[PDB]
């Protein structure tokens, strides 16, 4: 493919956008202006990423094309490339690319990125040996058996129906894999790829994780979203650094306790109750809990270095073990039976504080923590100790808003009344329970929320 | 504005090498326990120009990044995270964020 005239670069380029992008590389004026083959041959890389191209028709004219950069285009044909044999590096993720036969002689391909197209079939990617960079997630592909002659392949992702595994067993060059959201359940193949060193596999069907005890070069793993239970394997990944195994069914967090170089953890939506395990864990700067079983969380005082922390839906009544971490910027705790939040005056550098659906009644003690920007309190609930029926029965409005002032009732049961700091009923018979709700927009420092709740008074 | 929104500090080192996309961090509401909540990103970076440097996933939450950044051309992006049920109603007040671009 050689121009012989001079010939006008729209004739060359008949997508507008690549035309307009072509003048500017080819130092012309207009896109009407003439170039020679030799101006062509002259283009070597092109960077032509979100300009709303629609086809490449003329660039099988740039024979000296290395690298390429359409990404985020609309391609779907991509023909122009059959022929540009010199390509070692192909972006074009985000397109609506599905026939990649176009590929199949560029031989010296050392990167390709095909990811977010409308790919099935890829066949043609077979005879691309020196492939190390491969990129195919968000296609549509369930066959993976071209790939097996991919033995230079040190990067890696595709999607999202496959099931079989066994195309990567040759492929022991792999450094960094990405599984995530196919149909995987069996990861017996892993265990050849001794020298994966990040491994991503969330959204699977995993609950065999034994495959993964000889990748001790591991030092990221991500199984979020899976049927893991059993984690004994986990133990032997002693360089781990970054860990998640949420959305899972885990109860036995006793293989993590020697996984001491780990600063990320997450666990959350599991089946928690023993957070003893993790004692050791000093590393850390961000743990998910949320969504366990937790009620003793006291060996969470011994994660000094935590920034990030999320306990909401648990069973826990005492947070003061959260007052240790000193660090702590982010704290969740939402979904739980916390009253007392006295200790969390020691958070001094809180930004972020999550912690409506429990049993807040006083805000003043977080009077100082002048630095949140972002605060959540509503819907507060308790259930007072009963107190005797008697028809004028009258009780203490115990609700606090950060300034020390009473909070008055948004609504008060069984037509009751309000004169600071009492609530009183005129009950003509017996009943065995009043109950009062509030409802206060704040502000501390720049977090904003509504402090709201409801309280039940039982009568006896 | 806070209400039910989860959300991690976001930072990412420039120069990564792939496979592209990059989990950052996954983003969640706790809305989700009362029906499903999908998400989405607006911003320089997502939506407008460098259009979706950064993605989310839309059912997960995961917010990705899809290629390598750069410190000295951009060393910070503003984001703003959406969460709405199959109906289209916001279940929360969009979440600016931060991503900081680090060595
Ligand atoms: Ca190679
Ligand atoms: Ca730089
Ligand atoms: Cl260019
Ligand atoms: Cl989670």
């Amino acid at each position: 493919a050689t121009i012989t005239q001079d010939t006008p670069i729209n004739q060359i380029f008949t997508d507008t956008a690549l035309a307009e992008k072509m003048k500017t590389v080819l130092g012309k004026t207009n896109v009407t202006d003439t170039v020679s083959q030799t101006d062509l041959d002259q283009v070597t890389t092109l960077q032509a990423d979100r300009l709303g191209i629609k086809s490449i028709d003329g660039v099988e004219y740039l024979n000296n094309l290395t690298q390429i950069n359409f990404s985020n285009n609309q391609l779907t044909d991509i023909t122009p490339l059959k022929n540009l044999t010199k390509l070692v590096d192909i972006l074009m993720n985000n397109n609506q690319i599905a026939d990649i036969t176009p590929l199949a002689n560029l031989t010296n391909l050392t990167g390709l990125t095909l990811f977010n197209n409308q790919i099935t079939d890829i066949d043609p990617l077979k005879n691309l040996t020196n492939l190390n960079r491969l990129e195919l997630s968000s296609n549509t592909i369930s066959d993976i058996s071209a790939l097996s002659g991919l033995t230079s392949l040190q990067q890696l992702n595709f999607g999202n129906q496959v099931t079989d595994l066994k195309p990567l067993a040759n492929l022991t060059t792999l450094e960094r894999l990405d599984i995530s959201s196919n149909k995987v359940s069996d990861i017996s193949v892993l265990a050849k790829l001794t020298n994966l060193e990040s491994l991503i596999a969330t959204n699977n069907q995993i609950s065999d994780i034994t495959p993964l005890g000889i990748l001790t070069n591991l030092d990221e793993l991500s199984l979020n979203g899976n049927q893991l239970k059993d984690i004994g394997t986990l133990a032997s990944l002693t360089n781990l650094t970054d860990l998640d195994l949420a959305n899972n069914q885990i109860s036995n967090l006793a293989p993590l306790s020697g996984l001491t170089k780990l600063t990320e953890l997450k666990l959350g939506a599991n089946q928690i109750s023993n957070i003893s395990p993790l004692a050791g864990l000093t590393a850390l700067t961000n743990l998910e809990l949320n969504e366990n079983q937790l009620e003793d969380i006291s060996p969470i005082s011994n994660l000094k270095n935590l920034t990030y922390l999320t306990l909401y839906f648990n069973n826990i009544s005492d947070i003061s073990p959260v007052s240790s971490l000193t660090k702590l910027q982010r704290l969740f705790f939402s979904n739980n039976k916390v009253s007392d939040v006295s200790s969390l005056a020691n958070l001094t550098n809180i930004n972020w504080l999550s912690a409506g659906h429990n049993q807040i009644s006083d805000l003043t003690p977080l009077a100082n923590l002048t630095r949140i920007t972002q605060l959540g309190l509503n819907d507060q609930a308790w259930t007072n100790a009963p107190v005797n029926y008697k028809a004028n029965v009258s009780i203490p409005n115990t609700v606090k808003n950060v300034t020390g002032a009473l909070i008055a009732p948004a609504t008060i049961s069984d037509g009751g009344s309000y004169t600071e700091p009492d609530i009183t009923w005129n009950l003509p018979s017996y009943t065995n329970e009043v109950s009062y709700t509030f409802s206060q927009p704040v502000t501390i420092g720049k977090g904003t929320t509504t402090f709201s709740g409801t309280v039940t008074q039982p009568l006896k | 504005p806070l209400g039910s929104w989860v959300i991690p500090p976001i930072s990412c080192p420039e120069n990564e090498k792939g496979p592209f996309p990059k989990n950052l961090v996954q983003i969640k509401s706790n809305k989700d326990k009362e029906g499903k909540v999908f998400y989405s990103i607006t911003g320089q970076g997502a939506d407008t120009p460098p259009v979706g440097v950064f993605i989310i996933e839309r059912e997960t939450g995961w917010l990705k990044v899809t290629e390598p950044l750069d410190r000295e051309r951009i060393a910070t992006y503003t984001l703003f995270s959406h969460a709405v049920s199959s109906n289209g109603n916001a279940v929360e007040d969009p979440m600016e964020i931060l991503i900081t671009v680090t060595d």
